[PDB]
């Protein structure tokens, strides 16, 4: 059962690509040596094949949010906003291992390595939450397929299709954001400011001498990081392998309450803020201005409510239990 | 190749001569080698060197500044500035001293036309007769151009920077004159020039020195910043 | 909690952008070599996707004030006007580590890279000030989201949303001032700005601290430019969780007095020990 979510971000998305890439001024990637050089944090990109109105296929980088990040975002949103209040209403406490397993798919770095009994397999897969994601010490295959957040772009036509060709963007959608780190030494101009500091101006000057002598690290740093520009429209594709009504209702509730969560990175700079523009369920739009609602979706919400009001921590503690 | 400039933010414009006197005064006795190196003294004696000084002082708008020339100048300023900073902190217990450390690359490339270069502080007064010779450009050009050329070549040789063999300079003039003294009670004074404009057919990168007797704080000028032409904002 | 603040500038806001650019006398960016180019630093411009009614999503560079600058300004205002006077009033004394950590998060260029005990995390994320910003020698997540300063413009209508559309300006929102003549483009003063701040499940004390900072926010300037009087601004409206709580005297009323009481209690009860612990290196 395919779910397509049309996501428009009102703040830049910042998913940092691992590695210390260096930039000069005026935004030249990997500049020639000799010029000024600064560490640049490149946004996460995936190379995809697309024809840019030429007819020949070529691989080009595309700034995306990795699918694992979106899967974890969905998991966390579901847990905080739906399941956790349900457990708190019944005053049921999760064990520490159960909490870790529900929040990261496993309670430790050592998988059990042995299979599961069939009754336990079906019990865990029928669960509204554990069935979707799975994991645990003994490995279990979840029902949830989460794809990466592909931006609607001329490079994404060969991937997402021509259904959303009306929202494509031609040019690049990434920009460099420059940041600093200023010492408190510059903003001291009078000892009156330093009335809160031990030893006063003498101690401050001693510290500044230490900084100039033996620290080099220091509290001065001019750096930059690449962000995906705001306002670009994204497509999120979610697939489920033969789910029950309760699981679909849970996913719909998470989508309803997803807007309260950031996508990735830039917590300090309010990065990752988005609004869900359109949700499509098996080729049919179920989104409303209020949210996921309508007669076509009432049964899922009823089923997920009936699952939530009568769920306990027993399933979680059994799932997190290891057979070693 | 590299020029290091360090500025101490004391909060008031102090003339370079008194600045050098006081920095000498603070380091009396402690670390004698640092004193001998910073004061440009022959090892074993307190006399100064006639040779071009690798230690440089200048009058910052907010205080006084130390300038090192070459690797030796850079090394001496590097191991010196913490000591002078500590001494200044010791003497001024209720003021924050701030240190600004910036390096300039030194480069001099030829150029088939001339550019407007000026300095706030020239030592041009040698004889009183030559002082009145400035009315006519022809009479006063010879010694001024000779001074500029010799100063440039000697500082280049001191820093080991290649210079073209075909430098010709013509003088334009200065804004006014000023008087300077060893001490406020001294009765001996010299005449300098402010805004001494001369045109050279080459590029001067970084901060530069012209004239002679520079350690006391004369003849320093940032030719690179002057090329930006920020001298327009001078009005009341 | 979602906080939206409306800012207009009496004087031009000048948030210089990195890089060296050149302009000609008639005012064109990067003229050909045949012309006499003049040095020019540009304002902080962020390209944003927008449409002008055509429906074509075209990226347009928009002059904005970075969220980092707003974060630093808010932190400095908070400390200097509320936390710092309160510390002086009780004769509290902070170590240089505490001072540097409070003003810039980290006290050294080498982070500890080691997790903190949960007791410290729970004690510190509930702090009136350090809980909002955080990020000590051991990386701690503050509760404060500080967006950039987005001018209310046609090119930003895709960002603000279905609000403040009426008071939107169409024309260019940057001008070049000449001071050979030192030229640096500036945003024309008097333009409104949107300031969006989200705080993750805050306590009443933290909200009160933010409100006090907003009350005393207008004192400082914006994006530096202390010379030639750049950065003057006045707050016209403050929206807290969808409702306006701003009055010409300041943020007050029957809606936000509880935050003020909570922050008064926190300021009377706070000490220097929390800052000393936060700035203490675990290694």
């Amino acid at each position: 059962m395919q779910i397509e979510v049309l996501i428009r971000n009102i703040t830049p998305i910042f998913s940092a690509a691992p590695g210390s890439y260096y930039v000069s001024l005026d935004g030249t990637i990997n500049p020639p040596q000799g010029a000024s050089r600064f560490p640049l944090t490149r946004a996460r990109t995936m190379t995809v094949v697309a024809e840019t109105g030429d007819g020949v296929a070529k691989a080009v980088p595309l700034p995306i949010v990795p699918g694992n990040t979106m899967r974890n975002l969905l998991r966390r949103t579901m847990l905080k906003d739906v399941i956790e209040p349900a457990l708190r209403d019944k005053s049921a406490q999760l064990s520490i291992g159960a909490y870790a397993t529900a929040y990261a798919g496993n309670s430790s770095g050592n998988p059990d390595g042995v299979p599961s009994s069939f009754d336990e397999i079906v019990t865990m897969r029928a669960h509204p939450f554990l069935g979707l994601f799975g994991g645990g010490p003994r490995m279990l295959q979840g029902r949830l397929m989460v794809d990466s957040l592909y931006p609607i772009h001329q490079f994404s036509q060969r991937i997402i299709g021509s259904d959303y060709i009306n929202d494509s963007i031609k040019g690049g959608i990434t920009e460099i954001v420059w940041t600093r780190r200023n010492d408190p030494i510059l903003q001291l101009g009078s000892p009156d400011d330093a009335a809160v500091i031990e030893g006063g101006a003498q101690a401050a000057n001693d510290w500044i001498t230490s900084l100039l002598a033996t620290t080099k690290r220091g509290l001065k740093a001019f750096n930059a990081h690449e962000v995906v520009i705001a306002g670009v429209k994204w497509l999120w594709r979610i697939n489920v392998d033969r789910p029950s009504e309760s699981q679909i209702g849970l996913i719909l509730l998470a989508l309803n309450k997803l807007a309260n969560q950031r996508i990735a990175g830039g917590h300090a700079k309010d990065y990752g803020r988005f609004v869900i523009e359109d949700v499509i369920l098996d080729g049919e739009s179920v989104w409303t201005p209020s949210g996921v609602s309508g007669q076509a979706t009432e049964q899922f919400f009823d089923a997920i409510a009936e699952a939530l009001d009568g769920m306990t921590s027993s399933e979680f503690e059994q799932f997190a239990a290891s057979a070693k | 190749m590299f020029v290091t400039q360090v500025i101490f933010n004391m909060g008031e414009r102090a003339y370079p001569d008194r600045a050098r006197a006081m920095v000498a005064e603070l380091m009396d006795g402690v670390q004698p080698g640092l004193v001998a190196t910073l004061m440009n003294y022959i090892p074993g004696t307190s006399t100064s060197r006639t040779e071009f000084p690798t230690v440089q002082f200048g009058g910052a708008s907010d205080g006084f500044c130390l300038l090192g020339f070459g690797d030796g100048g850079g090394a001496i300023v590097r191991d010196a500035v913490p000591l002078i900073h500590a001494a200044l902190a010791r003497r001024m217990p209720d003021r924050i001293i701030q240190v600004e450390h910036k390096e300039h690359s030194l480069s001099a490339e030829a150029r088939p036309y001339v550019l407007s270069y000026t300095v706030p502080r020239m030592v041009v007064q040698k004889k009183q007769r030559h002082a009145e010779r400035l009315l006519h450009e022809a009479e006063g050009k010879a010694h001024l151009e000779g001074l500029f050329l010799r100063s440039l070549q000697r500082q280049a040789a001191a820093v080991g920077l290649p210079l073209p063999e075909n430098l010709e300079v013509e003088f334009k003039g200065a804004v006014g004159n000023f008087a300077a003294k060893h001490n406020p009670n001294s009765k001996v004074a010299y005449r300098g020039l402010r805004g001494a404009v001369f045109d050279v057919n080459a590029r001067l990168g970084g901060i530069w020195t012209a004239g002679f007797m520079l350690s006391k704080g004369y003849g320093q000028f940032n030719a690179t910043h002057q090329l930006s032409g920020a001298v327009n904002a001078l009005s009341e």
